[PDB]
RNA sequence: CAAGUCUGGGCUAAGUGGUAAAGGAUGUGGCGCCGCGAAGACAGCC
RNA sequence: UCGAUGUCGGCUCGUCGCAUCCUGGGGCUGAAGAAGGUCCCAAGGGUUGGGCUGUUCGCCCAUUAAAGCGGCACGCGAGCU
RNA sequence: CCGCUGAAAGCAUCUAAGCGGGAAGCCCGCCCCAAGAUGAGGCCUCCCACGGCGUCAAGCCGGUAAGGACCCGGGAAGACC
């Protein structure tokens, strides 16, 4: 399972064959593998990669020079990439080829205390005819004496978004090694400047 | 009047495995041990029980057709949240859980009831990862 | 087919318990019965 | 039975012969070890369970013996116009009116033979297997279609 | 969960037991009484 | 239950049952093919937009794979009408 | 639901011993939460000393260490937190 830490930079469209293809650009700066999990000691296998390089040696407890490219461990921390074990000195974008398909994970935008009927698309009350303090309200939430309670999982109002989201099977449209850049089929969780991870897909 | 009542009992460790034993008919005995009930200081409010290490769990035999037939159950508090699992599959995974469930239900249900349950150590195996004595019982 | 009274319909037909259930099988398939 | 060889084990019985060996798995309600210039089987307590097993065990062993001194056999007649069969390696590419011919890879210790193009036979030491496999073939295009087309044993149709 | 994983003999294989009827069945077991068998077909190839 | 258990329908929100209206299996067919009929297994998911009536339901228009039937105090008025 | 082999029952039988097929249904596979999984898990890396007094390791205060708070500039995070 390939995969690399990266940052959503933002989107435009390009032209292919003779059609406008919207793309979101991702910068997947080279990712110094800073630990490898083995099944022997850790139980499972994966590779812990690092991302955003710069750092005023704020390394305190995680001095962890331990692996070669401890090259002052990345701002944007480091994540694992499950079953994956490669050329143990950095992960570029050469990893990917145009045409390939990938799953992308990042952080959906933080919508705050959402209404129902945004959090959930609920129907909401009538803008007229019927009384007037229940336009964006959720209606009933139950029956009566049986069960005499509300069910677990009831779609209701609250903190919505600012959560992990993996959108799946995106086309890789082009790869610029020169700049550690990466183009895909547009519309990836999260805002620009935002952290993402980028793995080979599951249609196989 | 006599308060025969004991001062902190030096607890016992026991290794036990009739691998080809009917669960229940095993589990029943396990429990008895778990409360200090074979011993003649039996003290109901105290836990002067044994420590029981079952090795070579899985293997447990069982009568009639109780695979696809015994059905273990879990209600996650949700709507549609009943789960039914045949015994086949419990053995097929979490076999060490089969014996445990059967014993649990036979222990008293309070807080002590819970505390004794943690004095039961069950391994599909054999090999029991604590060498801390073990008068093996047959 | 699926009835609480299964009987023999003819002399080629045949009554067979299999797997908890009482069936019947004839030579001709119109005669095939299962109890339920 | 002559160039064939019957040993005995606990719940097992091994039958070697000119064409291969087979294990018959057998009930411990019995005391059968290599016996005479033939092979016999008996049963304890004349109960339901035993009576049933006796005779079953007889036959299972019997069909194991015939196996190893050649008991291949079994033959399929393909009918209808466009339909025919064709050997490929030791596999069978029977073509039977589906838009694309059906290939049948052979299982272990079994041989297809394509004498004609509309006859096929299954070789095997076993019998359980043979009989199965022929079914699997028949199933590819069972017959009956108010008559004629499809694939048949030597058993025959009814208007 | 206090006191028998007590003794001796049977049934039952459905978890029946652990709650339903007309009615169905080569499901099992135990008692009965007749057919009619070297005028050797009960079942299987002339 | 009368020192009060708001009492049709509509909306909003659902969740469950299967005796299943679609969709997946299947056996009979008075099953040539196609399309039905009938029963068996199966709710995972679905099960439309209007005219008329407060209506429930129903009839009708145009569709549909289908336009299921019920329970939840004839679910749901400290949610609205 | 359909079969293979197959007795009890010389025949027959998908079944009593065994063996194959077989559903949008069950389990896994996918996405998200998740060790308060008091059964509180794993791995990497860091800081380590009694300095002064009880019944002798906190049940001890007082400085510390790695670290962490407060205060402040802010944020596609956010009612406050």
């Amino acid at each position: 399972m390939k995969g690399i830490l990266g940052v959503k930079v933002g989107m435009t469209r390009i032209f292919r064959d003779d059609r406008a293809v919207p793309v979101t650009v991702i910068l997947a700066g080279p990712c110094p593998v800073v630990q490898r999990r083995t099944p022997e000691k850790d139980g499972y296998t994966a590779v812990q990669l690092g991302f955003l390089p710069q750092n005023p040696k704020r390394v305190n407890r995680p001095l962890k020079g331990h692996f070669a490219k401890a090259g002052v461990e990345p701002v944007r921390i480091l994540r694992e990439i499950r079953d994956f074990n490669p050329e143990g000195d950095t992960v570029t974008v050469e990893i990917f080829k145009p045409g390939e398909r990938v799953d992308v994970t990042g952080t959906s935008k933080g919508r705050g205390f959402a209404g129902v009927m945004k959090r959930w698309n609920f129907a909401g009350g009538p803008d007229s005819h019927g009384a007037h303090k229940i336009h964006r309200h959720p209606g009933s939430i139950g029956n009566r004496k049986t069960p005499g309670r509300v069910y677990k999982g009831k779609k209701m109002a609250g903190h919505y978004g600012a959560e992990r989201v993996t959108v799946m099977n995106l086309e890789v449209v082009d790869v610029i090694p020169e700049e550690n850049l990466l183009l895909v089929k547009g519309a990836v969780p999260g805002p620009n400047g935002g952290l993402v991870i980028v793995r080979e897909t599951k249609k196989a | 009047m006599k308060t025969y009542v004991p001062k902190q009992v030096e607890p016992r460790w026991v290794l036990i495995d009739a691998e080809g034993k009917t669960l229940g008919r095993l589990a029943t005995k396990i429990a008895t041990l778990l409360r200090g009930k074979h011993r003649p200081d039996w003290t109901p409010n105290v836990a002067m029980g044994d420590f029981v290490v079952v090795v070579n769990a899985d293997k447990i035999r069982v009568t009639g057709k109780k695979l696809e037939q015994k059905i273990y159950t879990r209600y996650s508090g949700y709507p549609g949240g009943l789960k039914k699992i045949p015994l086949e599959k419990m053995l097929a995974t979490h076999p060490e859980r089969v014996l445990e469930h059967a014993v649990k239900g036979m222990l008293p249900k309070g807080p002590l009831g819970r505390r004794l349950f943690k004095r039961l150590k069950v391994y599909a195996g054999p090999d029991h990862p604590h060498q801390a004595q073990r008068p093996e019982k047959l | 087919k699926v009835r609480a009274s299964v009987k023999r319909i003819c002399d080629k037909c045949k009554v067979i318990r299999r797997h908890g259930r009482v069936y019947v099988i004839c030579e001709n398939p119109k005669h095939k019965q299962r109890q339920g | 039975p002559k160039g064939v060889s019957v040993e005995v084990a606990p719940g097992r019985v091994k039958v070697k012969g000119p064409k291969g060996e087979l294990e018959v798995p057998v009930s411990p309600e019995m005391r059968v070890v290599v016996e005479e210039g033939v092979v016999r089987v008996e049963r304890p307590s004349d109960e339901r369970r035993h009576k049933s097993l006796h005779g079953l065990t007889r036959t299972l062993i019997a069909n194991a013996v015939k196996g190893v001194s050649e008991g291949y056999s079994k033959e399929l007649l393909i009918k209808g116009i466009g339909y025919r069969a064709r050997l490929v390696g030791r596999a069978l590419e029977l073509t039977v009116g589906f838009s694309h011919p059906v290939v049948v890879e052979p299982p272990e210790g079994i041989t297809f033979e394509v004498p004609e193009p509309t006859r096929v036979r299954v070789s095997g030491i076993d019998k359980q297997k043979v009989g199965q496999v022929a079914a699997n073939i028949r199933a590819i295009r069972k017959p009956s279609a108010y008559h004629e087309k499809g694939i048949y044993y030597a058993g025959e149709p009814v208007r």
